[PDB]
């Protein structure tokens, strides 16, 4: 019930090949794999990279009053080599697209990306002829986020799904021995798991209260 | 004259009320109760102008500009307060007792009282009280009947009465519990009554069809059309959603369909939607049945044609110019075969040669409803060409309109033009086999066999000119009939002759041409009519070729051993049994089709073809006016397996694989350059409509609103990423709303009518240069050929009278609106409609067989010994059998054949 | 008499001196609802007429805006001279509180119009813009290329052939030849500008700052010549945050493209929504009841104190303290709290309507409006004190690209950089919008100069004005309606639509095709939390808007930035970026 993603430069973007693999997962190997996990998902670097509206919600999320520091994701490096996140948040713009594309590839695996907003997911409201409609057009999104902005607590609920994500899938541990393919699970989607909780809802609070 | 509003100075028309001198200009008064076609009778009081007599006037009067004449120096105000403040009020009062139906309405958003409501103004509700209620009647399988939602504006009554000339509709009730329908439940019975759910302005009458499978006006993709269900060619828009025919609206035609379409043309459309017809190309090896894309098959197809020494393609005439001339140029000029057979290729051959050489001037059907005196001679219009029906009706009530206008009334006066014009009207004569529908106001009709009927014209035209051939043998009451005739086809101004191929016979056709050649003789303004089948007979009868009995006759032969059947069932034009073996016994037939036909099963190839809502191409109606219909949506947008192209394109395609060993998908401009090329008598279909790289100030015309709904979301189910939307490179027209739809573009193809402010099918007002007149930048559509500088001769070889043979009976056709069309009868609305197959008999032939009505009788025709229960014809003429042609396994082709073996079983 | 009626505007002193000295047949005016003399002069005196108001007693000496249009399907052009394309320019004068828009008309063969860059220096990214989405060329520019689009760009967005929607065109495969093509594109090359890369003794080095820098407050890309620190001359590149939002006026309905304005700087919101409703109310007829008004300046000063707050914090961090920026978008947190619970939405509100407001105000509003107000200015009080009265701050900041009021007025800057340099012209006061006459608040006006300093602390006494605007507003408040009247009001109130058939219906033809607003033109200029932001709208008489024009003041800003940063430092350009208030949203549209 995994994936699998190789890579390779040499025509369309993405340069991979994905398929749909079975979990080889050693009695100390499996243990080691998840000892990685553990360290990549509990510490993840953030690529100070911005494009539009919600890359200041992001920013808003990074602030005193949400405190995403306690998840180990305040670090927010500038530069793609030292970052270990993508996250799109703002307009995938036609200008932006190549610029995007390099700040991907400059960026070292390790790599998780998230689209934050309708605009990163799916262009969202701007149906035009200058934005690209999503960018998963050209690069694979690890975590997507619905919201035009999407509020600061819908982005640490991404986070922590990236963070199950990684916490259940298999890296090399060397790139000198073994397989260096890329599995990643193929979790249970999230409108499946909370339907159980969100058709049972029967009265709100009316909108004239506060 | 001139009239002034709000001190603007407008040239007008005199002859015309204030309301469309007004509306012609530009100028939004609300109304309901008025119609360009009906008249003005001043119920809804809507339409109220501040009137002055002097350019110094203060007040005034609030008088209706549907009922004061456009004189000149008239100084009116639209934009007073006093009307506006009473425009305000009428539309306030009609919201007094409206249900609050909107959203659950299926005309929300083509809805005209919506359109006046926010026209006015008027927002804010005191009314308090309790509003009256109606119980709906079951108006039959077409019409959702809502009485609740009425205005009582009179329109229904008024169109369904004085217009269409039905009889079961009608105003009932009291003071404000105005009812407008039936005196009991059950079905309308005019073959006008589709026209009832744009006629009205509210939601009172609606498309059942329609509210089937329900959409609303702006989720609708629109293209221009022809209405393919017969031969007069009535302009529709068809719009689409979801990837099936959602409903077919009327499209504004000045010259032929202006307001009104008839119901099988408006609900026939439900063959489109049938999920047994062929989405992709099918191929068998024996019994296995495997799927090809469009490459494949066309290589393969070509493979095998390459290995046969001759291949033949019999042609139809349903489908369009363009793909007859495809399968021509594929099989070859002399290898061409018209799909009809020998006798209704002769009767159409003959209709055509009496059109473009007869030297007579066939009229539009907009130029019908002036003719004086009409005779009918052989056609049932009512149930083949209704709407020429409806047209011979306005021009019967034309005598009174003439003698309205002699007392000084102008004709917007529809009221006084039936009060003085109490029953008198215009001479209409009609023959058939039966009784008509036009019965209630024909001055004659003549019940008798083809040849009778026959014999009747060529005695009108011998008395009428004395050198037409005289038939003699005439009883004395019915030369004093034919005296009557002459006399008042004589002293007529415009007369008319109606005639077609669906009388069975050539002698009628023969007949009707010479008293149009005497009418002529005798120096008067004539005209003539022939009514085709099928919607392209005169095209394919234009182009020519061979009758269907030579094909079959080669392919039983074995000279032809791969034949190309081209949207043709050939059932209904030959026996079955002749067609099964002729076709089994060809080692290669391919039918390309958007239908199941019968005949697939010995197809060894199937081309899954487009329809008239998938494709593109030319139809000649049955005045020889050439009609461009537009595709409506690509059907591979939803469903992307489906491999369904146009059928010149299919046949095109296959041309260049079989020459080139290569697959050119080809451009429908390519095409119609090509038949204008080789055909010279087929050129003027470049003028039809014009070609792909025409553009409104640089833009195409949009097929679908400008606030289409759910392009990010309709097609999210298969796949979250919206494709790049179909590209048209046929047409001129674009599958999305980045196009031009104003109602002042230089154009002449309209997909549908939307003005803002102007919701309803009243829309139609600003894209015309007058209202109620032509279409703005003139109506689409040319006539291929012109009047001949010189006529026919006078056709000799009149018939005998007809002696009733022992044994074998003559075939009489009973034509049904619902029924006799190929592709309506598909149609699964049209089930519950049409009537039980009953064979027709007399009551002095019943008595002698002994059969009562009822019982079966069961007939043998090339060994099919079917049995059909019996109803009695009293004015069906004795020897004969009344048969309904187009149903099942009854062929139109039976017309006039003998029947033997006639027993009751 | 109503404010929103057309007025044809031959009692301004402009007309009369015009008419006197072109004559009384050179130029054409027209009746609008714009409350602006709208003058159609000929293409050869269009450089006469510009001089002519340049050398008037009391001058234009500002160029609001300069733009384009495609008159080629406008039906209802009566009282128009004959025009397949127009350009208008629309002129500011300041001591005469007044404004013109002078409009050529062109064929859409001979699309040359004699440029405007002399006159008014800031005409040269206008001039571009023009070129680029209308295809109309400038006779006597000195580098007429594309500005919003890349240079390999085939066809001009804002003509009304050309497809709005990415789903119309081909979807957007990026491959390995695209990439190179577009990356190669997107390469700055020097002598296209004239840079002179390198110099005989030592070269000079090209730095890219944008796109992705933590300085760059957004898509900005700035490409900078620097000789070891000092920087020799500025490029800077916009169009990497183009959406297309005036076709999309063109696309979107009256109702529907409420939530588009309210995108174009989102740090703005119902600030951006005012001059866009406003317009559409002048367009429709509709005056707003009292408490409308005051409902709407309420939000309008929430947001621009969250807009201020967010600038504030912005200079502070990019002048190198860490520290504020956290506690002020706590401040922030409050105030999207208290507009969650007002518009029920925290930063894209999209809660204006035409003829009023989306919803009413709830049942507790004046508590939170409270705790806000007791919150604020000792946290203000708190970042003064802390980071704006720090000396190394005032050595980062005071004396950085300063520039005196001509620079300001030549090159069209607005709000707080026009009045630190001692030019009292705030919309607020000289042409009051909105009820804003009600309201007692200072205006701050800077000495004469506009350092990076002078900005920040007029930008602090606009949040504290702004603060004294919410105080009157809690303290006295109406008890009336939300919406208007008007049987254009859109859409119209919820519970007489659920319980009324006439409402229902003006409900049902407002949301599915759109109210349908006149043939007119109107125009609504306002200040915005950065400036001035004005929207220009002309309805063909259908339910779209023909031609939508935003103007915003981070554009104008953005092209004084070479002029105002030539010679200084790496450090300057980083502090004068963090003082100008700009997102590239409002720069790019
Ligand atoms: C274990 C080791 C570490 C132990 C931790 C505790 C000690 C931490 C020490 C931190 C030292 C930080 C020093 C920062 C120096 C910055 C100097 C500077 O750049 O000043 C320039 C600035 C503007 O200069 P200006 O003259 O305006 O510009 C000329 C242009 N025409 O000039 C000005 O704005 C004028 C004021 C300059 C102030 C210079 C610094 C003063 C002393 C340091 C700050 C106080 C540290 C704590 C002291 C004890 C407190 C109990
Ligand atoms: C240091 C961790 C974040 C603190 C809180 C936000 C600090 C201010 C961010 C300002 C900013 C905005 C709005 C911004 O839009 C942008 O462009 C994408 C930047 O460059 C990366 C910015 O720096
Ligand atoms: S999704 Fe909304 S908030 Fe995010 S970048 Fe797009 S317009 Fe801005
Ligand atoms: S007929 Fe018109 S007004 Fe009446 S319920 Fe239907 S949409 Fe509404
Ligand atoms: S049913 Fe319709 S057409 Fe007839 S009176 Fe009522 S509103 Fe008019
Ligand atoms: S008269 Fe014939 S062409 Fe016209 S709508 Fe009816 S079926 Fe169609
Ligand atoms: S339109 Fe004149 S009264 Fe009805
Ligand atoms: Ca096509």
């Amino acid at each position: 019930d995994y994936t699998l993603t190789r890579i390779d430069p040499n025509d369309r973007y993405p340069l991979q090949k994905q398929e749909i693999v079975t979990d080889p997962l050693n009695v100390f190997m499996g243990k080691l794999n998840d000892m990685v996990n553990w360290g990549r998902k509990n510490s993840i670097w953030p690529y100070n990279f911005g494009l539009s509206c919600c890359y200041v919600e992001m920013v808003t999320s990074f602030t005193a009053v949400h405190d995403v520091a306690r998840f180990g994701a305040e670090v927010l490096r500038a530069s793609p080599r030292q970052a270990d996140l993508m996250v799109v948040a703002g307009t995938c713009f036609t200008k932006m697209a190549p610029v995007i594309q390099r700040l991907y590839d400059q960026m070292l695996e390790p790599k998780w990306v998230i689209s934050m907003g309708a605009c990163a997911n799916s262009g969202g409201m701007y149906d035009i002829y200058s934005v690209v409609q999503g960018v998963d057009k050209f690069i694979p999104v690890d975590v997507y986020i619905p919201g035009c902005p999407p509020r600061p607590e819908a982005y640490m609920q991404a986070l922590m799904l990236l963070q199950e994500s990684i916490g259940k899938e298999r890296r090399p541990l060397s790139w000198v021995v073994g397989d260096q393919g890329v599995y990643r699970a193929n979790m249970q989607s999230e409108r499946e798991r909370k339907r159980g909780e969100r058709i049972a809802v029967t009265n709100l609070r009316t909108p004239d209260e506060i | 004259a001139t009239i002034h509003v709000d001190g603007k100075e407008y040239e007008v028309n005199g002859a015309d009320n204030l309301l469309e001198a007004c509306l012609s200009l530009g100028l939004d008064i609300p109304y309901f109760c008025w119609h360009p076609a009906l008249g003005s009778v001043g119920a809804c009081r809507q339409c109220a102008v501040k009137q002055y007599q002097n350019a110094e006037d203060t007040r005034g009067r609030l008088v209706m500009s549907c009922m004061t004449p456009a004189s000149d120096g008239t100084f009116i105000s639209i934009d007073d307060e006093e009307a506006k403040q009473f425009r305000e009020s009428v539309v306030e009062w009609l919201m007094t007792n409206h249900p609050h139906d909107c959203p659950v309405c299926e005309e929300g958003g083509n809805c005209h009282l919506q359109d006046m409501t926010v026209m006015t103004g008027h927002s804010f509700r005191r009314y308090r009280f309790t509003k009256r209620t109606h119980r709906n009647q079951d108006l039959g399988p077409f019409i959702s009947h809502e009485m609740n939602r009425c205005i009582a504006c009179y329109r229904c009554v008024r169109y369904y009465k004085d217009y269409a000339g039905g009889t079961d509709l009608g105003v009932y009730g009291a003071h404000d519990n105005v009812y407008f329908g039936r005196p009991e439940d059950g079905t309308l019975e005019s073959e006008f009554s589709g026209n009832l759910v744009e006629i009205c302005p509210t939601g009172v009458f609606t498309d059942k069809t329609h509210s089937e499978r329900y959409n609303r006006k702006w989720d609708m993709q629109f293209a221009p059309s022809i209405c393919q269900q017969c031969s007069i060619g009535c302009n529709i828009s068809p719009g689409e959603r979801y990837g099936e025919l959602r409903r077919i609206e009327n499209r504004y035609n000045g010259t032929v369909n202006h307001y009104f379409l008839c119901d099988r043309g408006r609900f026939g459309y439900g063959y489109v939607n049938l999920k047994d017809r062929p989405r992709q190309p099918v191929q068998r090896r024996g019994d296995d049945f495997i799927t090809l894309n469009a490459e494949q098959a066309m290589q393969g197809a070509a493979d095998i044609l390459r290995q046969s020494k001759k291949v033949i393609g019999i042609g139809s005439p349903r489908a369009s110019v363009e793909s007859n001339f495809a399968l021509r140029e594929l099989v070859g000029e002399e290898n061409f075969y018209t799909g009809i057979a020998h006798g209704e290729q002769e009767r159409l051959q003959l209709a055509l040669k009496v059109l473009r050489e007869g030297g007579i001037y066939t009229p539009a059907l907009r130029e019908i409803e002036s003719y004086d005196a009409v005779l009918v001679l052989g056609e049932d219009v009512t149930q083949t060409g209704a709407r020429v029906a409806l047209a011979v009706r306005q021009a019967v009530k034309g005598k009174a309109r003439e003698m309205a206008a002699a007392q000084k009334v102008a004709d917007w006066q529809i009221a006084a033009i039936l009060n003085i014009g109490q029953r008198a009207k215009h001479p209409l004569f009609v023959t058939n086999v039966d009784d008509t529908r036009l019965d209630d106001i024909a001055a004659w009709t003549y019940r008798a066999p083809v040849e009778d009927q026959a014999r009747l014209g060529f005695a009108i035209a011998h008395a009428l000119d004395n050198s037409a051939p005289a038939v003699d043998g005439i009883e004395p009451e019915l030369q004093s009939k034919i005296d009557v005739i002459v006399q008042a086809l004589a002293g007529a101004k415009k007369p008319l002759i109606i005639s077609g191929t669906n009388a069975g016979s050539l002698e009628v056709i023969q007949a009707a041409a010479n008293v149009a050649k005497a009418l002529k003789g005798r120096g008067a303004d004539v005209g003539i009519t022939m009514i085709a089948r099928s919607v392209n007979s005169m095209g394919l009868g234009i182009m020519g070729g061979g009758s269907l009995e030579e094909a079959l006759t080669e392919l039983e032969t074995g000279r032809a051993d791969a034949v190309v059947v081209l949207e043709n069932d050939l059932h209904r034009h030959a026996s079955a049994t002749r067609v099964n073996a002729a076709l089994a016994k060809a080692p290669l037939v391919m039918v390309v089709d958007h239908q199941r036909t019968a005949i697939m099963e010995n197809a060894h190839l199937v081309l899954s073809a487009a329809s008239f809502a998938e494709s593109d191409g030319t139809v000649i109606n049955n005045e020889g006016r050439a009609q461009r219909f537009f595709q409506v949506y690509d059907p591979a947008y939803y469903d992307s397996k489906t491999v369904m192209l146009e059928s010149w394109r299919w046949l095109h395609s296959l041309h260049s694989t079989l020459l080139s060993r290569e697959v050119d998908w080809t451009q429908l401009d390519h095409v119609i350059d090509a038949v204008v090329a080789k055909i010279p008598e087929l050129a003027g279909i470049k003028d039809a409509a014009p070609d792909a790289t025409f553009r409104i100030r640089g833009q195409k015309l949009a097929r679908e609103p400008h606030r289409y709904s759910g392009r990010t979301a309709m097609r999210a189910n298969i796949s979250v990423h919206e494709p790049r939307q179909p590209q048209d490179i046929d047409t001129m027209f674009t599958f999305s709303m980045e196009g031009n739809n104003q109602p002042t573009a230089h154009r002449s193809q309209v997909p549908f009518a939307w003005a803002p402010g102007w919701n309803s099918p009243q829309a139609w007002n600003k894209f015309q240069d007058e209202v109620g007149g032509k279409l703005r930048f003139g109506d689409p559509g040319v006539r291929l050929f012109e009047t001949s500088e010189n006529g026919l001769d006078y056709f000799t070889s009149v018939p005998a009278r007809f002696q009733p043979q022992d044994g074998k009976w003559r075939i009489a056709p009973y034509y049904h609106l619902f029924g006799s069309d190929e592709l309506s009868q598909r149609a699964p609305v049209f089930q519950s409609r049409m009537p039980q197959p009953y064979i027709k008999l007399n009551p002095a032939d019943a008595a002698k067989l002994g059969v009562n009505a009822g019982t079966r009788v069961s007939f043998s025709y090339d060994g099919n010994t079917v049995t059909l229960p019996v109803e009695i014809a009293e004015g069906l003429t004795a020897g004969q059998v009344g048969l309904p042609m187009g149903m099942s396994g009854i062929a139109p082709v039976l017309a006039g054949a003998h029947l033997e073996d006639l027993k009751e079983a | 008499e109503p404010a929103w009626q057309t007025r044809d505007h031959l009692d301004d002193p402009v007309i009369g001196e015009l008419r006197n000295r072109f004559g009384p047949d050179a130029f054409t005016v027209q009746a609008t609802r714009t409350g602006v003399p709208v003058v159609w002069i000929k293409r050869e005196q269009l450089l006469e007429v510009g001089d002519f108001l340049k050398k008037l007693p009391k001058p234009y000496v500002m160029l609001f805006d300069l733009h384009g249009m495609d008159e080629r399907l406008r039906t209802h052009r009566e009282g128009l001279p004959a025009a397949d394309f127009s350009v208008f320019y629309h002129l500011i004068s300041i001591d005469r509180n007044r404004d013109i828009m002078l409009k050529v008309a062109l064929a859409e063969n001979d699309l040359h119009v004699p440029t405007f860059t002399k006159l008014f220096p800031n005409a040269n990214w206008y001039e571009r813009e023009t070129w680029d989405l209308f295809g109309i060329t400038f006779d006597g520019h000195p580098n007429l290329r594309r500005i919003m689009m890349p240079q390999t760009w085939k066809g001009h967005p804002l003509r009304k052939d050309y497809p709005a929607r990415a789903t119309e065109f081909s979807p957007f495969e990026l491959t390995k030849a695209k990439q190179d093509l577009e990356m190669e594109a997107l390469t700055f090359k020097p002598e296209e500008w004239g840079m002179k890369r390198g110099t005989e003794n030592e070269d000079f080095m090209f730095l890219n700052l944008g796109p992705n820098h933590p300085s760059a407050h957004g898509a900005f890309r700035i490409v900078l010549q620097l000789d070891g620190e000092e920087i020799v001359d500025c490029v800077p590149d916009i169009g990497y945050h183009h959406r297309g939002a005036e076709k999309m006026g063109e696309r979107q309905s009256w109702h529907s493209y409420i939530p588009y304005t309210d995108r174009i700087e989102y740090l703005g919101g119902c600030v951006n929504e005012m001059p866009y409703v406003l317009a559409v109310e002048k367009l429709a007829g509709i005056t707003v009841p009292d408490r409308v008004n005051v409902i709407r300046v309420m939000l309008s000063e929430l947001f621009r104190i969250n807009s201020h707050l967010l600038y504030i914090s912005t200079f502070i961090q990019d002048v190198g303290a860490m520290t504020p920026v956290f506690f002020a978008f706590t401040d922030r947190q409050k105030i999207y709290d208290l507009v969650e619970a007002i518009t029920g939405f925290r930063m894209h509100p999209a809660w204006f309507r035409i003829g009023g407001v989306a919803h009413d105000l709830p049942r507790g509003w004046d508590r939170l409006l409270r705790e806000f107000l007791d919150w604020m200015p000792k946290r203000l009080a708190s970042y003064e004190k802390a980071a704006l009265q720090n000396t190394i701050l005032k050595g980062r900041s005071q004396g950085v690209a300063a520039y005196g009021a001509k620079e300001a007025l030549e090159w069209g800057t607005t709000g707080a950089g026009l009045r630190a340099t001692g030019i009292d012209f705030d919309v607020r006061k000289a042409r009051p919008y909105s009820g804003y006459e009600n309201f007692d608040f200072e205006i701050p006006v800077g000495g004469g100069v506009s350092d990076c300093y002078t900005r920040v602390m007029l930008k602090v006494e606009e949040l504290r004005q702004s603060l004294r605007i919410l105080e009157q507003c809690l303290n006295n408040m109406p008890e009336g309606p939300f919406k208007a009247d008007h049987p254009l009001t859109t859409p119209p109130p919820k519970e007489r639509t659920l319980q009324h058939i006439e409402t229902l219906i003006t409900h049902f033809l407002q949301v599915s095709w759109g109210p349908v607003m006149p043939a007119n033109e109107s125009f609504q200029m306002i200040e915005a939390t950065k400036g001035i932001n004005s929207y220009y709208l002309t309805s063909d008489g259908s339910t779209m808007s023909y031609r939508t024009r935003i103007r915003t003041p981070s554009y104008a800003h953005l092209q004084q930035i070479p002029a105002a940063i030539r010679g200084s430092l790496v450090s300057d350009l980083i502090v004068y970026l963090g003082s100008i208030d700009f997102v590239m949203s409002d720069v790019d549209r």
